């Protein structure tokens, strides 16, 4: 608790009547001009140390994040203006006064006489969270199936959004601009109860992506390709026309995903799948997967490139000490060098043939 | 386009859910499994208002066969290992007896026929007594290779022109359409 | 951008309706309060609408016709062809998917 | 529930005898207009809190749903012109009041008076919500309301 | 009958859900005082149904199974064979003339 002894009311009372008997015992009348900036900068500075030591209650489970968003942004019956009311008058004590600087960014809200500051208060934050408590109340409604929970918050994910660009940075686009020595305060007066708003309607969907993610993709992927050249070491096969319809560029069934669910969090830029900065609460992708569909992505670029499996390289053949003859056959493409010339020879993988294979004599 | 009007679209090819007005009102998730099946046959066979594609095949060979004679809908395809080609077929046709037989003359015996299968739909029950697998040879391909008796095998390689061809009929089998438009629990 | 009625294009239309009937003396007043807030939505219900063309263009026609004609002659040089009586069904002029869409 | 203190009864018996209690115990009759004018701003921020606490029945299963639109809009035997009735009492305390401008909108739903003859009037609401209602008689019973049901909301 | 109710799960069971949940030593006044008026309405409306419903499960079911199948292998043992084709289109199991009538 902060100790009293600057307010207004101990303004009025107790010091201005009581430093003019140390006046009679430099010039005496020039003893308040530095007695009182060395009582206002302690004026503030318990203040300070106050508001930079306070937290907000834990709330979890839907219930009391309503029942926050309801008793703070309420119309007086409420928290956070009594407190920003109590804040307010104090910030006039003297005669705009002589505490300017440590109480002006947040006078700079309620006031609504400043005019030309981009308009950045208090009076529309808490409209602007009221309806995010809004829109859960609705969830707070039906929530039939569990559903209907997640299609708000798939507004969150792929870019159903024209709303939520405003709900999510308002909070932080005062409290970061507000002095950055109200830091500490700002965080936990802003965008503090913003974000157990939204750790809560979002962290149920990015827990039920993933299991979007695995019965469409990659129950699919390791029920088939598992324990399949190139992914182990075995003679048995993964069938490369299934492998072109998952990782190919523009139709598989992982790019036919990406642009169906993350279509708003992640963005094919040239080659690459780039997540967003802004949109992007945070969201913490797997950072190997991330890493995964970069791979993925870099080979349907070169091996993949038609959309069916198929590339061509050259080859020209090369010498050693001690050979005569090296031969070197793949899917009936014959390369044979006795040391001639070497002349490059445009192969093809894979060819059309009865019998696909390579052999090295 | 009379009773879903508002909660059902015709994107693409598929139906999808409208994500607006779906306030507590489910699909049977079988149901859209259902009905975007049957409109993806549409969009193979059924094309043109009305039954019919066409497929092309490539004949194959083997060991220790001299001719396999495929015949669809009397047309024939009768390959006694030359330089293979690629024979446009199509299903059906309205010819006066269509059917779907397929004979492999040996080495060591005669004519032996595999299967005799009348009726407009004989060449779906061929593809159907397949061993097919894809093929990664030729593009959008698929090796058909069936067993015959006597251990020998008949290689052929469909290739297709759009889709899946006539492998995509191969969807039907065992299908039922769903009792349930909407779920309700 | 067809119709009428909706009505955001109907208030405008009634905002102009008081704001040229006070005096042509007032105009710069009428204009001000009468036609600018109503009008102001306007510019803003449109960049995201445009956007909402792009998604119902990704997932109605080119994923339609990715689908059927990725990798095919003419597109992609190779073996396979595309499609003729699927071709048809998207470039006509009438029944077209594509100048059904649009 | 509000606290008391504060009805058309306690303003006429027992503020106005009270508040000339402590004035005679800096000029008491300007303190008159900032006391309660202090005591009608909080006058009104108990009744802000009271009505806007107020939630719905929860009702199912439609002959609940259509009976709340029975009594809703029945003259005579309902609250909603029971309560603004007893909500018009108290919009009037003091004296047009000194809270008139703040049960100003719910006391100008209860005119009828409607000079302009296109007001809001809460009439042509209860004869909105009960042609709705008698919407939903034709239904539920008289007959096959399953056929009905769907062709109402395949409409909407 | 056929799930055309929406509201009758309402009027019946309103009756039983006070006087079943009265005290259980009202019983014996909440039988006569709530469900036997309701009883003795929809008894009088359900019973020429049930009576009615009768006249239409023989005309369309009973008497074209009795009609052709009486006195035939195997519902007796007789030399005259019930037509295993019609056998199945009576009581096939989703297209038979009884799944098709219940």
């Amino acid at each position: 608790v902060v100790p009293g002894m600057f307010t207004r009311q101990a303004w009025e009372e107790a010091v201005l009547p009581s430093i003019d008997t140390v006046i009679n015992e430099v010039s005496p009348e020039a003893l308040r001009q530095r007695l009182t900036t060395r009582y206002f900068a302690d004026f503030g500075n318990a203040w300070l140390n106050f508001l930079n030591s306070l937290h907000l209650r834990k709330a979890q489970t839907l219930s009391d994040v309503t029942e926050q968003l309801t008793l703070m942004a309420d119309v007086r019956q409420s928290p956070l203006v009594a407190l920003m009311n109590t804040l307010a008058v104090q910030g006039c004590t003297g005669q705009h006064g002589p505490l300017a600087t440590t109480f002006g960014p947040v006078l700079a809200l309620m006031d609504n006489q400043n005019n030309s500051a981009d308009m950045l208060n208090l009076q529309t934050y808490l409209t602007r969270v009221t309806q995010v408590r809004l829109r859960l109340q609705q969830i707070a409604g039906s929530s039939d199936p569990q559903a209907m929970m997640q299609l708000l918050a798939q507004t969150v994910l792929q870019g159903k959004s024209v709303d939520l660009t405003d709900t999510r940075d308002y909070g932080s686009l005062t409290a970061a601009g507000l002095g950055q020595e109200w830091y500490g305060f700002g965080q936990t007066v802003f965008v503090r109860p913003m974000e157990q708003a939204w750790q809560q309607v979002l962290t149920p969907a990015a827990e039920s992506l993933n299991a979007r993610w695995r019965t469409a993709v990659v129950d699919g992927w390791n029920n088939a390709f598992s324990g399949r050249y190139p992914f182990k070491n075995v003679s048995s096969d993964a069938s490369l026309p299934l492998l072109a319809k998952y990782l190919n560029t523009d139709t598989g069934r992982i790019a036919r995903f990406l642009q169906n669910n993350l279509s708003g969090v992640l963005h094919r830029e040239g080659s690459r799948w780039v997540p967003d900065t802004i949109n992007t609460r945070g969201l913490t992708f797997n950072p190997a997967f991330l890493k995964a569909i970069n791979t993925l992505s870099e080979i349907a670029d070169v091996a993949f490139t038609t959309g069916n499996a198929g590339l061509h390289f050259e080859l020209r053949p090369g010498t050693a000490a001690g050979v005569m003859q090296t031969t070197l056959i793949t899917d009936n493409q014959k390369l044979i060098y006795v040391n001639q010339m070497p002349v490059w020879k445009r192969f093809t993988w894979p060819a059309d043939t009865e019998a696909p294979g390579a052999s090295l004599s | 386009q009379n009773n879903l009007s508002g909660v059902l679209h015709r994107e693409g090819s598929r139906w999808v859910p409208d994500t607006i007005n779906t306030r507590g009102l489910t699909f049977n998730p079988a149901f859209l499994k259902a009905i975007n099946t049957l409109s993806e046959i549409a969009d193979v066979a059924f094309t043109t208002g009305n039954a019919g594609l066409h497929f092309e095949l490539r004949p194959g060979t083997a060991a220790g066969v001299m001719q396999t004679t495929l015949i669809t809908d009397n047309q024939k395809l009768i390959y006694v290992n030359q330089m293979p080609v690629w024979k446009r077929f199509t299903w059906p046709a309205d010819t006066e007896a269509p059917g779907a037989s397929l004979s492999w003359v040996s080495t060591q015996a005669g004519t032996r026929q595999y299967a005799d299968l009348p009726g407009s739909w004989g060449l779906i029950r061929l593809l159907e007594m397949a061993r097919r697998k894809a093929a990664p040879g030729v593009a959008s391909g698929w090796s058909l290779s069936w067993q015959a008796q006597d251990g020998r095998m008949l290689n052929y390689t469909l290739r297709t022109e759009a889709g899946e061809g006539p492998l995509v009929l191969l969807k039907l089998r065992n299908f039922v359409l769903p009792e349930t438009v909407f779920e309700l629990s």
